[PDB]
């Protein structure tokens, strides 16, 4: 079934898209690295009323 | 008494054939049919 679209090519393409979405999520949210966990004390602000 | 045949044969190469399969048939039908290629595994006959 590889005409006109390569089956392995599309399978790997969609896999890599999902993996890069996960990679961005881990750049934000990982527990080892990740911005939301590696923020120094004094660099954390709180809202005054709740709305930004 | 001289050299024997088996003793002399110990120094000789045998001619070994590739294994013979008795179930090989001429397979005429495959040779007689016309074969058309199917680009992606589906063939629709209208």
């Amino acid at each position: 079934y590889s005409n006109p679209h390569d089956q392995i090519r599309e399978q790997l393409r969609l896999t890599i898209e999902i993996m890069k979405e996960r990679q961005e999520s881990e750049l934000i949210n990982s527990r080892e690295y990740g911005l939301l966990n590696n923020v120094a004390p004094g660099q954390l602000v709180h809202t005054r009323n709740g709305a930004p | 008494l001289a050299l024997r045949d088996v003793a002399a044969r110990q120094l000789a190469n045998a001619t070994k054939t590739v294994p013979q399969l008795r179930t090989i048939t001429p397979r005429w039908l495959v040779r007689l049919l016309h074969w058309t290629p199917v680009e992606a595994g589906i063939y629709r006959v209208n």
